[PDB]
């Protein structure tokens, strides 16, 4: 029904290795030919990556900023509204980078100025100038 | 076993049968079932009596004494039995006791051609059959391809040596009939290489679990993928198993090939990876700058002073997110390339110490069919095999020629009178020999029949060294030269001392190339004396007929010093070295299934010559020229029992033309 | 044949 285990003998390899005279060494060299280039291509991107390595050497450590752990809060200073308004121009919809800004507003309190105010911060007009950017 | 057993032990299904039996009682075979399982249990008791004595005729009064209702009932049918087995020499047959003293006068003359086996074999059951019979023999000895060293206490088989397990064998009840010392073949071969240095059990084990692998990969070949035609020439077993080799090293290849390609994958995907980290460094470097000098900007300040610091601060902790969700992926990527540069799949199908072993086990194969495994036909090499059989094959340890000799025992031999000449008409045969001493000493020879045993080298001779007159049919002299003939050679060496391991019976060596794979590749220690016996195989065998025995005798030294040690070896005080191809009255040593050939072929050699009539309009003749002969029976070519049993054949068909059968109403 | 086999 099938070959033995650990022999491979498909019909189609026992035509191409009997195809003629020298049939059986040619297709034997063309993947001795392919190991030697495959081969030498791993080396040349373990070489490329090798490289790309050292420029990443260091990390990203001395560009941390320290954790700004800070409790959320209800109120809207005036301060805070404004900080708002100006993120809405460079952000757009983006609650969660707005809130980030802020620091002391949920996600959904963001999403809820985005009502409130809508008519005192012309916040139309602000977000269809982002989207001309 | 029992009544079942003796059925197998003859070779014949218990509850069935066979084309033969058909043949003779097609009255029952065509008849009511219960009839049949009658004749089946009359058939198969009657063969039990005879093997539970095979010392003693087996007379039809014997066979009906010991036979039970409804057995016993029919005395016509166990009549017709009884006459059926001892015509085909199913009982009664080799060398036993007679009870009724051989018939006053005899019926029939025939000529037997050879006093080889099958000859001795059939000779002795035509006589039995109370018919003239006289063998010619050209050599100075009977056996022929069986023959035996003996010199002082030194006994070897230059011939036959090995009986192939008694388990359906007719060489059971033979030895049962001559004082055969029959001792069993240790399985273990240990191995040694070209230096002298064993095979470890690591390699050992491998090479040959490869090997066998190999060979169920050639049959996979021939009757599942149908490879068997190739450029119009027959595919051989060689051919095969160099395509197999071939397609296994283009997957160890295919393998690595996609392995690194995986790697290549993978380690191209970490290029892509180690870019976007590199050029997102680049960014968080600026971003830190420009927070820094927005951080500069001491206060009180502005809203929009304030919303700068406040923006690159979110701006730069989001790109440090990314960057450390992607040093996460580069952790894993990279150990992913250490997984799998870690286990590479083979390096190589085999080595070259590997290919060496390899080369043995071929060897040891081109030994078993006496032939180069590029001669041998893929499909049918092996044909035979269904009907090997069972136990653990032996040796003839006081040399196999006490079984020919035995046979020959009552017989009209003439020794040393070479055949040159078969002459076969409507009326009768005249065989034309000569004196092999004086070669201008002729003889003639009439006989109503011509049994011919000579061996299929012989029969291929070119020019002929026997002539056929008529010439054998076309039909016949095709399947001759279709047959394959090979060759096997033995060198005996006899010590004064035992210096290998008295309980290993046989250990290889390995040639260096496979060019020799053969020469010399196993030696055999079997014999009560100290004898080591070097077998000469494959292509190696053909050419070493032309090297001289010291030369010979020196190779086999120089391997036993290697493997026991270059002052362990002594100079071997008795030395022969068999050359059957040489050899004129054999031309080779037995047949194979040769590409292009089948088992078909060994039928046709079977098949007895009918000559054309002598007055034209005349009625269609009797057949003349009968054929026995090891290569003559499709299921047990190149073999002693086969040899024999050819012989009984022929016996019985010859008895049956001649004698008329009795027993068929 | 088959049967002479080491
Ligand atoms: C080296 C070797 C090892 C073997 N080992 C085994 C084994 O282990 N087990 C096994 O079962 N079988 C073995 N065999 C095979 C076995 O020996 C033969 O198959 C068998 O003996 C052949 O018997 P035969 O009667 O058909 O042919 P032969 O024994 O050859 O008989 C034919 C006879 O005809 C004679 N003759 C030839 N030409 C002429 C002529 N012109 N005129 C008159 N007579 C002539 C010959 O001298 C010979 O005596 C071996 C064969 C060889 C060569």
């Amino acid at each position: 029904r099938k070959p033995p285990k650990g022999m491979f003998l498909s019909q189609e390899d026992v035509e191409a290795v009997s195809a003629n005279a020298t049939a059986a060494t040619t297709v034997l060299r063309q993947l001795d030919m392919e190991l030697v280039s495959v081969k030498r291509q791993i080396q040349n991107i373990k070489q490329t990556n090798s490289a790309l390595k050292e420029k990443l050497d260091g990390g990203i450590e001395p560009y941390r900023l320290p954790e700004v752990i800070q409790k959320c809060n209800a109120r809207w200073t005036t301060e805070e509204q404004l900080l708002a308004v100006q993120a809405i121009r460079k952000y757009g919809r983006d609650f969660q980078a707005i809130s980030d800004v802020i620091g002391n507003k949920s996600v959904v309190q963001v999403k809820n100025f985005f009502v409130n105010y809508r008519r005192r911060f012309n916040i139309d007009e602000v977000l269809q100038e982002w989207e001309a950017e | 076993s029992g009544v079942e057993g003796a059925a197998f032990q003859s070779r014949l299904p218990h509850d069935r049968m066979t084309s033969q039996e058909a043949a003779c009682f097609p009255d029952i075979i065509s008849g009511p079932q219960q009839t049949q399982k009658v004749f089946l249990f009359i058939r198969n008791r009657t063969l039990q009596l005879w093997l539970d004595n095979p010392k003693i005729q087996l007379t039809f009064e014997a066979t009906l004494q010991q036979l039970e209702a409804p057995y016993n009932s029919d005395t016509v049918l166990v009549h017709r039995v009884h006459s059926y087995l001892e015509r085909h020499g199913l009982i009664n047959f080799g060398i036993y006791k007679r009870i009724k003293p051989l018939p006053t006068k005899k019926t029939g003359k025939v000529i037997i051609i050879g006093s080889g086996v099958s000859g001795l074999a059939a000779a002795r059951q035509l006589q039995s059959f109370g018919m003239d019979v006289t063998l010619l023999e050209a050599r100075d000895r009977v056996g022929g391809r069986v023959a035996t060293f003996r010199k002082g206490n030194y006994v070897a088989d230059l011939g036959a040596m090995v009986v192939t397990g008694l388990g359906g064998n007719p060489m059971a009840v033979v030895s049962k009939q001559v004082n055969m010392e029959l001792a069993k073949i240790k399985q273990k071969c240990p191995l040694y290489e070209a230096n002298g240095q064993a095979v470890p059990k690591e390699k050992d084990e491998m090479v040959e679990q490869e090997f066998n692998r190999l060979l169920e990969a050639t049959s996979y070949l021939s009757h599942q993928l149908d490879f068997n035609v190739l450029n119009n020439k027959p595919v051989s077993l060689g051919q095969a198993l160099e395509v197999v080799i071939q397609l296994q090293e283009k997957h160890v290849k295919d393998e690595q090939i996609e392995h690194w390609k995986k790697i290549v994958k993978t380690q191209e995907e970490l290029k892509e990876l180690l870019n976007k980290m590199v050029n997102l460094k680049e960014k968080i470097k600026e971003l830190h700058q420009q927070y820094k000098e927005a951080s500069e900007v001491k206060p009180p300040r502005d809203i929009t002073a304030e919303f700068l610091v406040k923006s690159k601060h979110r701006d730069l902790t989001a790109l440090c997110k990314e960057y450390d969700e992607l040093a996460e992926t580069q952790g894993k990527l990279e150990e992913k390339l250490q997984e799998l540069e870690a286990n590479p799949p083979s390096d190589v199908y085999l080595s070259s110490r590997d290919r060496q072993i390899l080369d043995w086990h071929f060897a040891n194969l081109e030994f078993a069919n006496a032939t180069p495994l590029s001669t041998l036909s893929l499909k049918h090499w092996d044909q035979d095999d269904d009907f090997e059989f069972t136990g653990s094959h032996l040796t003839v340890r006081n040399g196999y020629s006490c079984v020919p000799v035995a046979l020959a025992e009552g017989l009209d031999i003439k020794l040393n009178t070479a055949v040159r000449q078969v002459r076969y008409t409507a009326s009768g045969c005249e065989v034309i020999a000569v004196n092999t001493r004086s070669t201008s000493q002729t003889f003639i020879y009439k006989c109503d029949a011509v049994l011919c045993t000579l061996p299929l080298g012989v029969l291929k001779q070119q020019p002929p060294a026997v002539q056929f007159v008529p010439p054998l049919p076309e039909w016949k002299t095709s399947a001759v030269q279709r047959m394959g003939f090979g060759n096997l050679n033995k060198v005996v060496l006899c010590f004064d001392r035992v210096f290998w391991d008295p309980s290993v019976n046989l250990f290889g060596h390995v040639g260096s190339t496979t060019a020799s794979r053969g020469e010399l590749f196993l030696f055999w220690n079997l014999y009560k004396a100290p004898i080591l016996l070097a077998l000469v195989a494959g292509e190696a065998a053909g050419i070493m007929e032309n090297i001289s025995d010291d030369v010979i005798v020196g190779r086999c030294l120089a391997i036993l010093k290697g493997i026991f040690g270059s002052s362990a070896v002594p100079q071997p005080k008795e030395t022969v070295v068999s050359r059957w191809r040489a050899d004129p009255w054999a031309r080779g040593s037995y047949s194979y299934v040769a590409a292009g050939s089948s088992g078909n072929d060994y039928d046709l050699m079977a098949q007895p010559i009918t000559p054309g009539p002598s007055i034209p309009g005349a009625p269609q003749p009797i057949p003349r020229l009968f054929f026995a002969g090891e290569h003559t029976i499709r299921n047990y070519p190149a073999t002693v029992h086969g040899a024999l049993l050819s012989g009984l054949r022929e016996a019985g068909r010859i008895a049956d033309q001649f004698l008329g059968a009795m027993y068929t109403l | 044949p088959k049967s002479f086999l080491v």
